[PDB]
């Protein structure tokens, strides 16, 4: 464990995932300075659960996972234990007993465009809610009624994904926010990601 | 089945006006942000306008204040009022549902967008 953990490729990526197809990166065999991130004035959300951020430099884990995606600013509240709404329900679900940190910052300057950027998607329809940390990238037509759809969109036959419309003069609740979720995994197995 | 029913184009003298009407079939104007592209001579695509969810509007700099987008939810219709037309406005105008939505994942002018056949507009000297 001499390498510095490769967080820059996650936090500084040019393009982020759509939330329905959220990205996961395993972090291992490296030294992470969590305090430097935490004492970054770069984040408007930095919320930890089951761990102290001011103590994370003291701890070793087996693996760390860094999940990332874009959502609306008024949806960042959903990326926490115990939440409901279309993001928690059908896109990205934390467990009630989550151990980890939720990090977010406004990305209007990168992710909005004049005329609207519609390349970021979310799942609007699903027969049931996601379980914690589930990922669903399927695109089957959602049968909202009792008539079958036969692969054709129409009345009560919905393609299940929807674009966000991010344009620069949106109010801040409708602006894009980049999110990184750090989860901390301790197995009965060596422990490869340490603080300094 | 999903489609756009488009009307109101054709031929007009410079300085005249037209009004385009666009009515989705199999979905509604509430489902996505509505707008128009236009395909100018040379297969030159340009975003003309969009009515965003929040009620704000985008216009291309060359059409601002001459063209007005409006929407009547009860009629499931979006409108493009085209005043004081100019020869350089000549194009095939395409109503769009911007982005991905209940009508599917489609493309127009290189981006996510659901279009249909469009309406030619020809502005003479
Ligand atoms: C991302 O880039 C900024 C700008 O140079 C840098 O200061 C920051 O530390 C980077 N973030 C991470 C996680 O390395
Ligand atoms: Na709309």
């Amino acid at each position: 464990i001499t390498n510095l953990c490769p967080f820059g490729e996650v936090f500084n990526a040019t393009r982020f995932a759509s939330v329905y197809a959220w990205n996961r990166k395993r972090i291992s065999n490296c030294v992470a300075d969590y305090s430097v991130l935490y004492n970054s004035a770069s984040f408007s959300t930095f919320k930890c659960y089951g761990v102290s951020p001011t103590k994370l430099n003291d701890l070793c884990f087996t693996n760390v996972y860094a999940d990332s995606f874009v959502i609306r600013g008024d949806e960042v509240r959903q990326i926490a234990p115990g939440q409901t709404g279309k993001i928690a329900d059908y896109n990205y679900k934390l467990p009630d007993d989550f151990t980890g940190c939720v990090i977010a910052w406004n990305s209007n300057n990168l992710d909005s465009k004049v005329g609207g950027n519609y390349n970021y998607l979310y799942r609007l329809f699903r027969k049931s809610n996601l379980k914690p940390f589930e990922r669903d990238i399927s695109t089957e037509i959602y049968q909202a009624g009792s008539t079958p759809c036969n692969g054709v969109e129409g009345f009560n036959c919905y393609f299940p994904l929807q674009s966000y419309g991010f344009q620069p003069t949106n109010g801040v609740g409708y602006q894009p926010y980049r999110v990184v979720v750090l989860s901390f995994e301790l197995l009965h197995a060596p422990a490869t990601v340490c603080g300094p | 089945q999903v489609q756009l029913q488009e009307s109101g184009g054709g031929s007009v003298q410079a300085g005249g006006s037209l009004r385009l009407s666009c009515t989705p079939s199999g979905f509604t104007v509430h489902d996505s942000d509505m707008g128009w592209y236009r395909v100018k001579p040379g297969n030159e695509c340009e975003l003309v306008t969009t009515l965003f969810g929040d009620g704000d509007t985008y216009y291309a700099d060359s059409v601002k204040d001459r063209f007005i987008i409006s929407q009547d939810n009860a009629k499931n219709t979006v409108y493009l009022q085209m005043n004081n037309l100019k020869p350089e406005d000549t194009a095939k105008y395409h109503c769009v549902a911007r982005g991905v939505g209940v009508y599917g994942m489609h493309w127009f002018c290189g981006e996510y967008n659901f279009a249909g056949q469009g309406t030619q507009v020809t502005v003479s000297s």
